[PDB]
């Protein structure tokens, strides 16, 4: 598990990539304005040692299975999702890498499900949206701006150590 | 003559300066041949671009500067800026661009002075009197020290020090050492390097008559 924070570039690579499969720009796509907003309260709060890396595993299990959706991998590039899939998987392994060993990741109440339950709701909420856009290109935009969001606002947290007060 | 002709009837630059915690955006756009009189001001967030929000009084109006205090309240968002201009009764020009003031954030402004001693500089920069307890916003003020030719970033904690009038000993220093401060910030990167008017001071010198 990563105890130590000296450096890593798993979720800031995921970012990136989602940021290169972005095919169009959501500035250019006055229409699409359902926003969704990603569950920072049971993401951003309360956990910020290690207890949200199970939140997070599952989050990105949803990122995955998401993106690995035929719908998806026929919207973004194929190429860019190949190593979209692999990174993720590599996010996923290093998450549940602390879950294998004795590190103080499942030790929370029934909250542990409600962090993840937050965000599997989230997921679904935008899979519906997708259904009634017929996942048109900006509609993918949103989900890309959501996503992108959603890590500037789970993983990005971790890092977020600059105010103590 | 380079590129493409200059196009001076349509420039649509942006900025937005911070006066004292508040934000205020000016526009500037040369006009050719049709002269324009009254603008209207709309921003808006990334979360949603087709959310266009009009600023009061910044709408239909002869100025060239809008406040926004309370208006603009967030850090994390990302404020578009839309600016759409019409020359009379006829619509001119709609740019629409973006802010990041987790980015930019200048702030020139705020008063600053600087008490030059025999082996110590006595930094006073006069912020505002906010209370930073009720102040959402995460950022570094680094106090540049350009002494003897010397550059250098003196980047302090800012908690309890941007209520007010803001004191910094820079001490170790050697008699007769001019030094240049400026007043800027910074986040997460070097490129919000806001370097303000360089104030230059010089402590007493100690280049007097060499005896035993």
């Amino acid at each position: 598990c990563d105890l130590p924070q000296t450096h890593s570039l798993g979720s800031r690579r995921t970012l990136m990539l989602l940021a290169q499969m972005r095919k169009i720009s959501l500035f250019s796509c006055l229409k699409d304005r359902h926003d969704f907003g990603f569950p920072q309260e049971e993401f951003g709060n309360q956990f910020q040692k290690a207890e949200t890396i199970p939140v997070l595993h599952e989050m990105i299990q949803q990122i995955f299975n998401l993106f690995s959706t035929k719908d998806s991998s026929a919207a973004w590039d194929e190429t860019l999702l190949d190593k979209f899939y692999t990174e993720l998987y590599q996010q996923l392994n290093d998450l549940e890498a602390c879950v294998i060993q004795g590190v103080g990741v499942t030790e929370t109440p029934l909250m542990k499900e409600d962090s993840i339950l937050a965000v599997r709701k989230y997921f679904q909420r935008i899979t519906l949206y997708l259904k009634e856009k017929k996942y048109s290109p900006c509609a993918w935009e949103v989900v890309r701006a959501e996503i992108m969001r959603s890590f500037s606002l789970s993983t990005n947290l971790q890092e977020s150590l600059r105010s103590k007060e | 003559s380079y590129d493409s002709p200059d196009y001076t009837d349509e420039s649509c630059t942006f900025k937005i300066s911070l006066r004292n915690f508040r934000s205020i955006l000016s526009w500037e756009l040369k006009n050719h041949s049709i002269v324009p009189t009254h603008y209207t001001l709309l921003y808006t967030i990334m979360s949603k671009p087709e959310d266009l929000k009009v600023v009061k009084n910044c709408a239909n109006t002869t100025r060239s500067f809008c406040d926004l205090t309370d208006e603009w309240r967030s850090t994390h968002e990302a404020y578009v800026t839309v600016l759409e201009g019409f020359s009379g009764n006829t619509t001119l020009f709609s740019c629409s661009h973006n802010f990041w003031l987790a980015i930019d954030m200048s702030f020139e402004p705020p008063e600053f002075e600087i008490v030059g001693f025999t082996n110590h500089i006595n930094v006073m920069v006069k912020f505002p009197s906010i209370v930073e307890e009720e102040l959402q916003f995460d950022l570094s003020l680094v106090i540049e020290e350009q002494s003897e030719g010397i550059v250098k970033k003196h980047k302090p904690e800012i908690k309890g020090n941007m209520s007010g009038n803001f004191t910094y000993i820079i001490d170790k220093l050697i008699p007769n050492t001019n030094y240049c401060v400026s007043v800027y910030l910074e986040h997460s990167d070097e490129q919000a390097v806001i370097k303000s008017p360089l104030k230059c001071t010089l402590l007493p010198p100690g280049q007097e008559s060499e005896f035993s």
